This record gives C-alpha cells, sequence and structure tokens, in this order.
C-alpha cells in the first residue's frame, strides 16, 4: 500500500567506480492496481519504476527508484543510507547501472511480430 | 532479402522464463519491460555466454539446436507461437534481442525465450521468414 520513491539522474554510467557526486537527488509518497503506470504517472504530474526494499516499522513501507536524464555527495534516514550502499554495490556489477538508465521499450522496439491465430 | 520461407541463423541464448500464470503481460512494449526487470532482479544475464545455437525458421515454427546440430534443444510450434518481437538492448554495445512469447496446447501457460542475434539485419531477417512462415500457413 505505502510507497516512496527516489529520483536519480547522472551528470560515467559506463564508469567501473561508483562517484556520488556524479548523481543528483530530489521522498515523495503515495498510497494504493496498475503499478508501472501508477509512480509514473505521478513523478512527472510533480524511464523506470525500480522496487528496491521494504523497511519494516515496528506493517511495511516500501522504497522504489525512478532513474532520469540536491547532490548525493553532500547528502527517511533509513532510506537513504540503504541507497548509497545499493548503488556502491551495484556499481560494481557491470551492465547493472548502464541498464537501470537505459532507454524505454518504445524507444526500442524495432519489430514487432503477431501470429494471426490469436487475432481479435 | 526477398523472398524464403526456410532459414538457419548462429544466434546466442539469453535465457527463458517458462511457465507464467499470467504476470496482465499485454503486447509488445510489456514484453519488453518484462524482460528487462528480469535482467535487472538477476533472472536473466545482461550478457549471454559465448556458445552459439542454430535456429532454424520454417513453416513448422522456430527449432534451436547445438552448433554441432547433434542436439535440439527445443521446437516451438507455430501454431503455439503468440509474438515475437525485435528489440534493442540498450546498452552502449547496440546488441539486438529477440523476444518470443510461446503457449502451450490448452492455452493455459505461457513462457518467454530471448536470443541474441550478431547484427540488426539477422535479427529483421528471422522476423521476416516468420512473417512469411504465418502468411504462407494461413493460405
Ligand atoms: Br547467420
Ligand atoms: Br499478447
Ligand atoms: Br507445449
Amino acid at each position: 500500500e505505502d510507497a516512496y520513491v527516489a529520483v536519480i539522474r547522472p551528470k560515467s554510467l559506463n564508469s567501473r567506480e561508483y562517484r556520488a557526486k556524479s548523481y543528483e537527488i530530489l521522498l515523495l509518497e503515495t498510497k494504493l492496481s496498475e503499478i508501472t503506470q501508477g509512480i509514473l504517472d505521478y513523478v512527472v504530474e510533480t524511464k523506470r519504476v525500480v522496487l528496491m526494499k521494504k523497511f519494516p516499522l515496528d506493517r511495511e513501507a516500501s522504497l522504489f527508484i525512478v532513474p532520469s536524464v540536491y547532490c548525493l555527495q553532500d547528502i527517511t534516514a533509513r532510506m537513504l543510507i540503504a541507497l548509497d550502499k545499493w548503488l556502491d554495490e551495484r556499481h560494481a556489477q557491470s551492465h547493472f547501472i548502464p541498464a537501470l538508465f537505459r532507454p524505454s521499450p518504445l524507444e526500442r522496439i524495432k519489430t514487432n511480430v503477431i501470429n494471426p491465430a490469436y487475432a481479435t | 532479402n526477398n523472398s524464403d520461407t526456410c532459414a538457419e541463423f548462429r544466434i546466442k541464448y539469453v535465457g527463458a522464463i517458462e511457465k507464467l500464470k499470467l504476470s496482465g503481460l499485454e503486447g509488445p512494449l510489456d514484453l519488453i519491460n518484462y524482460i528487462d526487470v528480469a535482467q535487472q532482479d538477476g533472472k536473466l544475464p545482461f550478457v549471454p555466454p559465448e556458445e552459439e545455437f542454430i535456429m532454424g525458421v520454417s513453416k513448422y515454427g522456430i527449432k534451436v539446436s547445438t552448433s554441432d546440430q547433434y542436439d535440439v534443444l527445443h521446437r516451438h510450434a507455430l501454431y503455439l507461437i503468440i509474438r515475437m518481437v525485435c528489440y534493442d538492448d540498450g546498452l552502449g554495445a547496440g546488441k539486438s534481442l529477440l523476444a518470443l512469447k510461446t503457449t502451450d496446447a490448452s492455452n493455459e501457460e505461457y513462457s518467454l525465450w530471448v536470443y541474441q542475434c550478431n547484427s540488426l539485419e539477422q535479427a529483421q531477417a528471422i522476423c521476416k521468414v516468420l512473417s512469411t512462415a504465418f502468411d504462407s500457413v494461413l493460405t
């Protein structure tokens, strides 16, 4: 039900090292069918939506990441350090960060072949 | 190029997500997105293994074999293919992937199959022969 969003953009990307100064951040909140269409409509009103982690409260709040094109080096408390850690690891995976910031399906589709036996 | 109904191609294999219940997966853009999220989650790799396979396309459907032709991995029957989509991986090397959405005889479950082609030209040739197959059996 409960949601949170961290929007990030670069100034790299294919880089081997994670530099937090290479990336900037804008956390938003919305409640709840369509999840992918949901968050993306909310962002533009105020590339993809990536569920990272869930955080228990002692009943859990979700953290999503929205890649795009306030500096992170200069910088809710539980979520920021988790994002810094998460990015530190995954930047040392290769193709991961480039895949995170890649264009939309529509910018990438080349051919679409359908079987006429499944029509209407 | 114009115009054949039976062709073989050297390709690479990213992987498969077999036996999905439903996820509400409509059209080519939902398909590409789903594969993206699978790659992000580590269900599929960003880079395929080096080994090459032979993809034969004909009026039977799509056949995938080892480069030695010795072993057949899969026969994707024409009747059970729902959609094939060719798209750019979007990573830098500009690789072209093919995604096949297939179903089973009773149309109750779906599977996704992802291949990597050596060029965009090859991916388009595969799509052409598949299209021609459909139109041919449709008569
Ligand atoms: Br070839
Ligand atoms: Br469909
Ligand atoms: Br089957």
